């Protein structure tokens, strides 16, 4: 008969028979069920479009239509939620957050 | 008499004044001490040490004499500073 | 010229809003090396491998800064001094 | 050769949520590593999770409880609501 | 394009058409598929002077090339007038054929004013506007003059064409030219690059070197002035069937003998009296040090020691350069620097023999951290010398060349590098140099020798080379043999 993707039938664009072939060989349990890749497929593919959507919208914010390093620092350190999650990586070209403490400011 | 190599300079000094200027710049301060100079050489080198120590023991392990931009991820990972971008 | 600590903002202005790198690439790639040379002798480095390491050691020394800012900025000042970059490091668990 | 990405399904999402918009190359090795980490951290935890009640498959319930436990707040919430929406439809299918 | 491209295809096969393997292997098919069914021996004076009469076929060779439009590269050789037999063939255009401007006078650094010097000299009245000097009257300049469109000549530095492209992208041209065009030897050297996107109807190129690596390298050369005609190096290196060596009964190598006839034009300077005197050689061999035979199976056998093949021509060179050889601290200049150094034993030696001729050695060097050690014997023996190495500005190498090049001179050794800058600087005032280090390139070392052996020359001049026994730079001087070697049964049997 024909084939049709777990993919497809789950509704999801991540795929789920990659995520399934790296759970088994991934020496993380002996046996894997057959629902946790479908989860772990949504999980994935809802956190990488909360992310994308923040840096698109720093992008259109700059003027330009193109996700750089630069948009995904801004992005990630500005939301609060992202910013305890991603705490302890360092995106690599990201500059920081500009903050200047306010006593330096002229009087 | 200069058959010797009696002329180098330090490496730790090439880290120049204006340079940790930069860099406390973009951290945000205003005015720079003399002594954070030699302080924050100091600091980079330790950590330097530690980073590196810990790359050249993955690339030891793994039979080879190179060490990849892979392996100094893992050992800055191993530190606890995870690194995004240079693969992996 | 210009009254003190105006080009101090401005630069700090400057330096917050780009992402490209402080220190110079030939210097750090050359501390590197000889930084590494007591662990092994005869160890090969590609430039990937010295770029993620410049990457963190910019990352880390901002972040430090920023620390130290805020320890001196505690102490009635604004100038730093090695005094509050010990605290600052001693405080994180480091020292 | 032969390296697996993530870069075309993180494009495909990304014409989804903002149809006019691209990444670029250095961007898309970012958002991979990203992807990878948070794919490591909650199959080790899931794994944990269920080396510790003498359990030995890995099933939705415990992704479910490792996504609980590393995202943080509202994220932890959507997560699991859009993971059950996404498994009950497989499914039903 | 096709009406140029199809008329050199049976010019190539009209003067001695000999080729029969690229002519039509080359999509150039279906165009000649169309075709498969079938003078100023005066030494003219429009440029003012006359000139010599081996120059003149020269310069009628570029103008038949010309009448011909199809580009070639000289080969003349060092001091034999190049530059006057560059802008002759300028002065035709503007002259006979009446075509000024604009072209280029791409050059090596050292030699920018140089050409303008010369240029005037045969041929005032002329449109010289070069470009050079900072990051502003530079830019100024390019509105006024380039950006003019009011120039014949113009002249330009390897570094500038890679820094005003956009300029002079823009501008249409007819020639261009480069001086010691072996620069252009890495086909995917970015200068090489750049110059793919020039517009120009044919190009020169000025050399004395043309094979120097390999013959890999001829085709890159081959690969700018023709683009078309070669295209590819499949069809030249291995079609000539690895080297012509292991597969030749002096056949093929007679085909590209006449193949590349009609593209170089190589004058020897055997057939002018100018240095009128031919050059000597030694190889003498040196039996290699004691500590040195200690060094050498130490490195062998398994501090950066990385790059073995180079760390071994320091041993056979000087231990001392290895940081530790050497007795410990305190630091004494003795004989016992003497001792361990297989060549300078040997060296001090003849150094000495020829104090007593009142000759003048000229040591050229390789690693110049060598010249130290040189340096520093130099001062144990109390000998007069200066140096010129790298890393020292050229006003400090022009009064350390008159301390030399001076009237009733007294300096002894002059040290250099096997480098040392162009071929401009003058050392006709010598007697002996030495070439303490061989090169993999033999043309590397070939003109170091000539600095010697060039115009003006009237005593004998006498080359050496000190060679290793038993070690890395046995193998190295064959390498460099044969590729020396390789130069003569490909160009050295043409003029
Ligand atoms: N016919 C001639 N009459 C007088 N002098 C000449 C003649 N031809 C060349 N020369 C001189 O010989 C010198 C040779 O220089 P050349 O080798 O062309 O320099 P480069 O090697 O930089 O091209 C020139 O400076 C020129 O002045
Ligand atoms: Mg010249």
């Amino acid at each position: 008969a024909k084939a049709k993707t777990r993919s497809s039938r789950a509704g999801l664009q991540f795929p789920v028979g990659r995520v399934h072939r790296l759970l088994r060989k991934g020496n993380y349990a002996e046996r894997v069920g057959a629902g946790a890749p479908v989860y772990l497929a949504a999980v994935l593919e809802y956190l990488t479009a909360e992310i994308l959507e923040l840096a698109g919208n720093a992008a259109r914010d700059n003027k330009k239509t193109r996700i750089i390093p630069r948009h995904l620092q801004l992005a990630v350190r500005n939301d609060e939620e992202l910013n305890k999650l991603l705490g302890r990586v360092t995106i690599a070209q990201g500059g920081v957050l500009p903050n200047i403490q306010s006593v330096l400011l002229p009087k | 008499a200069k058959r010797h190599r009696k002329v180098l300079r330090d490496n730790i000094q090439g880290i120049t004044k204006p340079a940790i200027r930069r860099l406390a710049r973009r951290g945000g301060v205003k005015r720079i001490s003399g002594l954070i100079y030699e302080e924050t050489r100091g600091v980079l080198k330790v950590f330097l040490e530690n980073v590196i120590r810990d790359a050249v023991t993955y690339t030891e392990h793994a039979k080879r004499k190179t060490v990849t931009a892979m392996d100094v991820v893992y050992a800055l990972k191993r530190q606890g500073r995870t690194l995004y971008g240079f693969g992996g | 010229r210009y009254r003190p600590g105006t080009v101090a903002l401005r630069e700090i202005r400057r330096y917050q809003k780009s992402t490209e790198l402080l220190i110079r690439k030939l210097p750090f790639q050359r501390l590197v090396r000889e930084i590494a040379q007591d662990f092994k002798t005869d160890l090969r480095f590609q430039s990937s491998a010295v770029m993620a390491l410049q990457e963190a050691s910019e990352a880390y020394l901002v972040a430090l800064f920023e620390d130290t800012n805020l320890c001196a900025i505690h102490a009635k000042r604004v100038t730093i001094m090695p005094k509050d970059i010990q605290l600052a490091r001693r405080i994180r668990g480091e020292r | 050769t032969r390296k697996e990405s993530y870069a075309i399904y993180v494009y495909k999402v990304l014409k989804q949520v903002h149809p006019d918009t691209g990444i670029s190359s250095k961007a898309m090795s970012i958002m991979n590593s990203f992807v990878n980490d948070v794919f490591e951290r909650i199959a080790g935890e899931a794994s944990r999770l269920a080396h510790y009640n003498k359990r030995s498959t890995i099933t939705s319930r415990e992704i479910q409880t490792a996504v609980r436990l590393l995202l943080p707040g509202e994220l932890a919430k959507h997560a699991v609501s859009e993971g059950t929406k996404a498994v009950t439809k497989y499914t039903s299918a | 394009d096709l009406e140029g491209t199809t008329k050199r295809f049976e010019h190539l096969l009209s003067l001695s058409g000999l080729f029969k393997h690229f002519i039509e292997s080359k999509k150039f098919r279906q165009v000649l598929d169309v075709l498969e069914e079938n003078q100023f021996r005066e030494s003219p004076a429009y440029v003012n002077g006359q000139l010599r009469p081996y120059q003149i076929q020269g310069v009628n060779w570029l103008v038949s090339l010309h009448k011909n439009k199809i580009a070639g590269i000289l080969a003349d050789e060092m001091g034999l007038g190049k530059t006057l037999q560059t802008i002759s063939f300028l002065g035709y255009l503007r002259y006979i054929e009446k075509i000024p401007g604009p072209f280029l006078v791409i050059a090596p650094k050292s030699t920018l004013n140089n050409w303008l010097r010369e240029i005037n000299r045969w041929t005032p009245d002329v449109n010289a506007f070069i470009l050079q000097g900072d990051k502003e009257e530079r830019a100024e300049l390019i509105q006024k003059k380039l950006l003019g469109c009011d120039f014949d000549v113009v002249i330009a530095s390897y570094e500038i064409i890679i820094r005003e492209k956009s300029p002079l992208k823009k501008i249409n041209w007819e020639y261009i030219i480069i001086d010691e065009a072996h620069r252009i030897k890495n086909e995917e050297s970015m200068l090489s690059q750049v110059l793919r996107e020039f517009t120009s109807r044919n190009r020169l190129l000025i050399t004395g070197t043309p094979l120097q690596n390999n013959l890999h390298e001829l085709w890159a050369l081959l690969n700018f002035l023709l683009p078309d005609i070669f295209s590819d190096a499949q069809d030249f290196d291995d079609w000539f069937s690895s080297e012509s060596t292991e597969e030749d009964q002096d056949k093929i190598v007679k085909q590209l003998h006449t193949v590349l006839q009609p593209f170089l034009l190589r004058r020897i300077k055997s057939d002018v009296e100018t240095s009128l005197l031919p050059k000597k050689e030694l190889n003498l061999y040196v039996g290699m040090s004691s500590m040195q035979k200690k060094w050498y199976k130490k490195i062998l056998e398994k501090t950066r020691l990385l790059n073995i093949m180079m760390q071994l021509r320091k041993c056979c060179n000087h231990p001392y350069l290895f940081d530790g050889a050497e007795p410990g601290p305190p630091y004494t200049t003795d004989e016992h620097l003497v001792y361990n150094a297989a060549k300078l034993q040997v060296l001090d030696k003849l150094l000495k023999k020829l104090k007593e001729e009142g000759s003048r050695v000229l040591i050229f060097s390789q690693m110049s951290r060598l010249l130290d050690i040189l340096e520093d014997y130099c001062y144990f023996r109390n000998y007069e010398y200066c140096r010129i190495d790298g890393s020292t500005a050229h006003e400090d190498r022009i009064q350390a060349i008159d301390d030399y090049n001076a009237p009733d001179s007294k300096k002894f050794v002059f040290l250099l590098t096997t480098r040392a800058g162009g071929l401009g600087i003058n050392l006709t005032s010598a007697d002996v140099v030495v070439l303490y280090d061989s090169d993999w390139n033999p043309q590397a070392d070939l003109q170091a020798m000539d600095r010697a052996h060039r115009i003006g020359q009237k005593k004998q001049v006498k080359v050496f080379r000190l060679v290793t026994d038993n070690s890395v730079e046995e193998k190295i001087l064959e390498r460099a043999t044969q590729k020396l070697r390789l130069d003569q049964l490909v160009i050295q049997n043409r003029t």
